[PDB]
């Protein structure tokens, strides 16, 4: 058994944090306090939930995890929240004045001064690990804290923890439900100052979640709280392999060998299906779940596959199926849809499936399925939103707007266009792979 | 707990600042003894902004009251909610600053300054994280245009890592006081280019202008101008002083309205503003929000564009709608906002209503149009400085005329600055 | 008042069909670089599909379809038609072809060559023709060794010549025929019910490129008896149908059309599930333009299609207000000329 | 049309189905970027009081 640690970074990566840890306890059966009936060896043991979960003598099951952020009022949330037993204070790290959405500030100004503390208490959780396998990280792009200090961590874990692999679930931002103009810049300035220290990140777009959950759970104007279940359950998809019994990305190693050939091409699309409204169903078959990974609106990044090319896919599949009824989907569904791969990489697909039927939080605005997927496929069609981003980028640096924030803080000029430049070189490397 | 200070300063800051305190205590509901009588916890949530907690569960607002004359802060002291500000927190002097802005800024006030800083500082010194200030003034005057610019000059040398933030009331022919307003008003803007984040520019011309066309008042007095400048003041710092994702600080706000270092001179709106007991739909309050009519900077919105926009909707309403008209004007006037700022109009809800209304909204504008109102100002200043009208009266008190010079050129450069963006 | 932008100052036929939008007073046009727009007329290269259906309340539409090039290049087309079941190599409406590529840089050299000797051997015609998408330079020719040096002197496509085309008489001379599709949101393919034929106006001489190519531009440059049959060398529908009632005591729909709705039922719907948007957070439609060989058998055979057509100068008025009725209009309604080939999606 | 590599356990199974062949910085340069940083910031707060003072 090898550990993970979770590690979650401004307000968008605690309050999804939240919401995951709560679906993991759901998931086990560990209760608010910690307590895990199922578990009969008490204060120890090697088993699969342990990679996110250490133990105490009392029989505490305390979450593998670090919540940061350079502002208390989110983090507080925590601490008197229903799961505030899991957590031991030493996990929850908050400073007084936030990044103020600027990247600037949360990377040079702010998180230079907090940086060394939330490394000592990184630390103390991997002094518990036998094995450490790597860590997961939780922020957005748009958070001055989120893009910031994030990517100020990121080559700090490098260097203390070089030979450990580090995995990104990052928010994308969305006008919908932004809360800054200059977004556009901390998304491109953390991308380009992380893009080495990356082993595999899986994008999230606010603007795909919101139309979800519109959509499917017929939720007018979708909340946060919306958004993160049904976050957490696609972040509960993927790391699902990690926490139970199976044979398919059984350790963070296996996410880039699976999915990452190229190691900058590192950002897989999520597809996930069936959402389905609790207030609402004819349960879907295993072929029609199936047939959904390959819309887009059912992606995590609104973006067309069809017009461009795939280097790697994965299937896993959570509830009652079998690997006839997926042979039989898949056959169908390569005579109907435009499925193109790289030529130096196979046509195939790496299938996991988990007998247990996903886990919906109760009272939630997710029901019950029997069946459940989500595909991970590495497709070079996921530049769309780098191309959106960087835009939005070269409109307003074109006027120098906003800059004079980031130079207030120290940051120099010229590391907008380095970044950019470097979002450029990025956009080239998947237009070779993926277009003739 | 993020503390805002706040600080008035003049005749004119007084006289609104009391208006502002007496409207956002009701709102949070503070008595005028200091009580809370209240019966939501939002109200309380962010309470500590704007408001100190004493001994007995009293709230004291974190204000300063600043005036060379006394006379003011004694009508101040005995309104309606004198008695809820802290007495060593009225800072006053005797001689006068007879509408001079060398007199506030050079003469009389720096013998006062030092006084004011003391309990800015001892304020300051009891915040666990302090965003940093808020200050209502007059341009036309000598106190809150040449000692409050003196303050926010002193201020930001003691607190250079701050928010500074003002709401500057715009001298007018239209309601004026002395001729020598335009030279007290040239001078004042400069400091403000210099040494704000934020400044909400309110003009007198406008909110004359409201009063009459709109609300039907022929013979409108201040106390009616500062209704409406009371009622914009809330609606502005609604995000400040509630739970909320956009805007919900000073720093956070600039990063949002402010592109350019020297542009942060804001256009604020209100709606409704009704000569009563109809209701609003969300698609009225939207078209009135972006109203020229319902704009206190008298500047016709349509002859710029907006660098940016934020939005505050108060009250409980359908927030799927409000998104939705929102979007429609946008779409509907795309002409009239920069495209190399994608997505510059911010938009957020809060469900307490102000006073007397069912729900309202509030504008703030960053738009290219403000130059209108800096190049009034800069033609009355130039119609007498042409001819040295005057100035006998700054002279007298240690000036130069260089320094008029170098005013009268920095506000022509504010008004060129914003030409080059609106083009 | 929906809004729409230009991208594309060099298009005849959406030049009409904006000012015809102007003429509603219900549609504004914006800035080319405006994001906040309900419909767009990109343009021909490079058209940035990524940024679209990212705007917030706003049905966003444009006139071209992703990945619609694949039916509008030479060697696109060669490759799909090959290479589709639905098409397959077996094709009997599609001239006989292979793409090659030039020396100087998959490549179907040994094929063509091997095609090429047996109709040498078997005395039977073995006339091809040279052509690429990078031409205004088409060469025709009886020796493959002339065809395959040229090419060498961009990817080229040789396909086999129809040496017994259908004739107009009095003049004895050849013709293409140009029909436009319209294809909207909804994968409606809706043809226009009026064609031309742009004629040759010198006889077809079959021992001088003049008369074996249609082209407009050249017949009006090249040719000393332009204009001399028809105007412009143009012949429309219903001058063409009499001729075919008088000659060959047939119909202009049974001889010819039949043919031409199947195969253009045939390449967009084997496309279909490549380019369509019907569950995409934009929406697309695009005017096609298919060029069209007869032979002496009133047999029908495809030559190209064009992804940026223009239209006859009598046909602009009534072809460019469909557009906006069928194509603009059903997605964004204000306050029949085509012939729908009606399929299954 | 191959499947390989199939595991089965009692909480699930995993396989593979082919369908076609294929045809850092050191701390020290870290802390002297951020120093750097800082440093400017310095001088940029250092010639604002110097502007005050005239
Ligand atoms: N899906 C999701 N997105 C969020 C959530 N919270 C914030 N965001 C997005 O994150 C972006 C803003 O970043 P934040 O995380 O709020 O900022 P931060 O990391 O706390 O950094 P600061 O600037 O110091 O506050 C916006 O685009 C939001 O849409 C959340 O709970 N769920
Ligand atoms: N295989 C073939 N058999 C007979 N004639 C052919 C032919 N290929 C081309 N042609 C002749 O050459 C002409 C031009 O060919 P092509 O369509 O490639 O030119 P182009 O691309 O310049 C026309 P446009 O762009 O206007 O559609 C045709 O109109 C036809 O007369
Ligand atoms: N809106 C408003 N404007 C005022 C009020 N009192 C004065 N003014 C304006 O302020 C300017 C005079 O400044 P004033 O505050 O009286 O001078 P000070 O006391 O020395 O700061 C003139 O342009 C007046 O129009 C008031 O109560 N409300
Ligand atoms: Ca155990
Ligand atoms: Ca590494
Ligand atoms: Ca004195
Ligand atoms: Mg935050
Ligand atoms: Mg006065
Ligand atoms: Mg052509």
């Amino acid at each position: 058994m090898r550990e993970c640690i979770s590690i979650h970074v401004g307000q968008a990566g605690v309050q999804i944090g939240n919401a995951c840890w709560e679906l993991y306890c759901l998931e086990h059966g560990i209760q608010p306090d910690g307590q895990m009936p199922s578990d009969k060896t008490i204060g120890g043991g090697d088993d699969s939930f342990n990679t996110f979960f250490s133990e105490t003598g009392a029989g505490k099951h305390v979450p593998r995890a670090v919540f940061v952020d350079l502002e208390p009022t989110v983090i507080d949330e925590v601490r008197t929240g229903t799961y505030r037993q899991l957590f031991h204070p030493e996990q929850l790290i908050t400073g007084k004045e936030d990044a103020a959405n600027n990247y600037a500030r949360g990377h040079y100004t702010i998180g230079k001064e907090i940086i060394d503390l939330v490394l000592d208490r990184i630390r103390k959780l991997a002094d518990q690990c036998t094995g450490l396998q790597g860590f997961l990280v939780f922020h957005s792009f748009g958070g001055g804290t989120g893009s910031g200090f994030t990517s100020l961590l990121m080559e700090r874990l490098s260097v203390d923890y070089g030979k450990k692999s580090k995995l990104e679930f990052s928010i994308y931002p969305a006008p919908q439900v932004s809360t800054a103009v200059v977004e556009p810049y901390n998304s491109i300035l953390t991308t380009h100052t992380t893009l080495e220290h990356s082993d595999c990140a899986f994008m999230v777009d606010n603007e795909a979640i919101y139309d979800i959950c519109r959509r499917n759970l017929d939720i007018e104007r979708p909340t946060y709280t919306n958004l993160n279940r049904l976050i957490s359950q696609i972040v509960s998809s993927i790391t699902a392999s990690l926490r139970f019994d199976g044979a398919l990305n059984v350790d963070l190693t296996e996410f880039q060998t699976n999915l990452v050939p190229y190691p900058r091409i590192h950002f897989p699309l999520a597809t996930y299906a069936p959402v389905i409204s609790a207030e609402k169903h004819e349960q879907l078959s295993v072929a029609e779940i199936t047939n959904a990974c390959f819309e887009p609106a059912n992606q995590m990044v609104k973006c067309d596959p069809r017009h461009g090319k795939y280097m790697a896919c994965c299937l896993l599949y959570r509830g009652d199926v079998v690997p006839k009824d997926v042979n039989a989907a898949i056959a169908t569904i390569k005579t109907k849809r435009s499925i193109q791969f790289v030529d130096w990489c196979p046509t195939g697909f790496k299938v996991g499936i988990n007998y247990q039927p996903p886990t919906v939080v109760p009272g939630g605005d997710l029901a019950k399925v029997q069946r459940a997927v989500c595909m991970l496929s590495n497709t070079t069609a996921i530049a769309e939103a780098w191309a959106r981003l960087d835009h939005k980028f070269d409109l307003m640096y074109a006027k120098r707007a906003f800059v004079h924030w980031y130079v207030g803080e120290g940051m120099e000029e010229g590391e907008f266009s380095e970044a950019r430049e470097d979002m450029a070189a990025l956009e080239k490397d998947y237009e070779e792979v993926g277009v003739d | 707990m993020r503390e805002i200070v706040h600080i008035q300063a003049g005749q004119c800051g007084n006289q609104i600042g009391a208006k502002f305190w007496e409207v956002i205590s009701d709102e949070h509901g503070i008595d005028p003894t200091g009580s809370y009588h209240g019966d939501s916890d939002l109200q309380l949530e962010r309470i500590n902004v704007y408001y100190n907690e004493a001994t007995g569960n009293k709230y004291v607002p974190r204000a300063i009251l600043v005036d060379l004359e006394p006379g003011t802060m004694d009508s101040v002291r005995s309104g309606p909610f004198g008695q809820i500000f802290r007495p060593d927190n009225f800072v006053f002097g005797q001689s006068g600053a007879g509408n001079n802005w060398a007199k506030g800024h050079y003469t009389e006030g720096a013998e006062l300054v030092d006084s004011v800083l003391d309990v800015v500082r001892k304020e300051s010194e009891s915040c666990d994280c302090l965003q940093g200030f808020q200050l209502t003034h007059s341009l036309g005057g000598g106190t809150g245009s040449g000692m409050g610019t003196l303050l926010i000059s002193k201020i930001r040398e003691e607190y250079p890592d701050r928010i500074m933030n003002t709401f500057s009331v715009m001298p007018s022919p239209k309601v004026s006081d002395t001729v020598v307003e335009p030279y007290n008003a040239t001078l004042s803007v400069h400091q403000l280019v210099e040494n704000t984040d934020e400044t909400y520019c309110i003009d007198n011309e406008a909110l004359y202008d409201i009063c009459f066309r709109t609300l039907k008042l022929t013979t409108p007095t201040y106390g009616d101008l500062n209704h409406l400048v009371s009622a914009t003041m809330s609606g502005v710092t609604t995000c400040l002083r509630f739970p909320g994702q956009l805007n919900a600080d000073l720093r956070k706000l600039a990063v949002n309205m402010v592109p350019f270092p020297r542009l942060h001179f804001f256009m604020p709106g209100f709606a409704p503003l009704t000569s009563q007991y109809r209701a609003l739909t969300v698609p009225e309050l939207t078209q009135q929000m972006f109203d020229s009519k319902n704009m206190m900077a008298a500047c016709d919105p349509r002859h710029g564009r907006y660098l940016t926009v934020a939005a505050i909707f108060r009250g409980r309403m359908s927030m799927k709608e409000v998104d939705e008209q929102m979007l429609n004007v946008q779409n509907k006037n795309s002409s009239y906002f920069v495209e190399w700022i994608p997505n510059n109009v911010k938009t957020a809800v809060c469900d307490i209503p102000p006073r007397g209304l069912k729900m309202s909204a509030t504008f703030i504008g960053n738009s290219t149009a403000i130059q209108e109102l800096f190049k009034r100002i800069s033609e009355q200043f130039t119609a007498m400085f042409r001819r040295k009208a005057f100035l006998h009266w700054y002279t007298g008190e240690g000036m130069d005329e260089m320094e008029f010079t170098e005013a009268e050129s920095n506000m022509n450069d504010l008004v060129s600055e914003y030409q080059q963006y609106q083009d | 008042m929906y809004t729409f932008v230009v991208r594309d100052e060099n298009s005849s036929v959406y030049a009409e069909v904006s000012r015809l939008l102007l003429a509603t007073g219900q549609w504004k046009r914006l800035r080319k670089d405006n994001p906040r727009f309900n419909l767009m007329l990109g343009e021909r290269n490079r058209l940035p599909f990524g940024r679209l259906g990212h705007e917030p309340g706003l049905v966003q539409l444009v006139n071209y379809y992703r990945g619609a090039d694949k039916l509008c290049r030479k060697a696109s087309l060669v490759k799909l038609i090959k290479t589709s079941p639905e098409l397959s190599e077996s094709c009997t409406w599609f001239p006989e072809s292979y793409v090659i590529y030039p020396t100087n840089l998959t490549d179907e050299r040994e094929v063509f060559l091997a095609a090429y000797n047996r109709r040498r051997e078997g005395r039977e015609g073995n006339v091809w023709i040279a052509k690429s998408s990078a031409g205004a330079g088409i060469l025709i020719s009886s020796e493959a060794s002339e065809l395959l040096d040229f090419i060498d002197e961009q990817v080229h496509v040789i396909q086999k010549y129809l040496e017994k085309p259908l004739l107009l008489e009095p003049g004895h001379r050849k013709f293409d025929i140009r029909s436009w599709v319209l294809v909207d949101h909804l994968y409606n393919i809706y043809l226009y019910r009026e064609g031309v034929l742009r004629t040759s106006s010198e006889p077809y001489n079959s021992a001088d490129k003049t008369c074996h190519l249609t082209n407009h531009c050249i017949q009006k440059e090249y040719s000393k008896n332009y204009g001399r049959y028809e105007e412009g060398n143009e012949m429309f529908f219903e001058e063409f149908n009499q001729y075919l009632m008088d000659a060959l005591n047939t119909t202009l729909e049974n001889s010819i059309l039949l043919q031409i709705k199947h195969i253009i039922r045939s390449c967009l719907m084997c496309i279909e599930p490549a380019i369509s948007t019907k569950h995409l957070h934009y929406q697309s439609f695009q005017l096609f333009g298919f060029d069209f060989m007869v032979d002496e058998e009133l047999k029908v055979w495809l030559i190209e299609v064009n992804g940026a057509p223009a239209c006859a100068q009598k046909l602009y008025a009534e072809l460019c207000q469909g557009i906006v009725d069928v194509a603009i209009s059903s997605v964004f309604p204000l306050a029949s000329i085509f012939i729908k080939l009606h399929h299954h999606h | 049309m191959e499947v390989i590599e199939l595991n089965k356990c009692t909480s699930g199974q995993s396989f593979e189905v082919i369908l076609k062949p294929p045809s850092d910085p050191s701390l020290e340069e870290i802390q002297k970027k951020l120093e750097a940083a800082e440093e400017r910031r310095k001088y940029q707060e250092a010639e604002l009081l110097k502007h005050l003072a005239e």
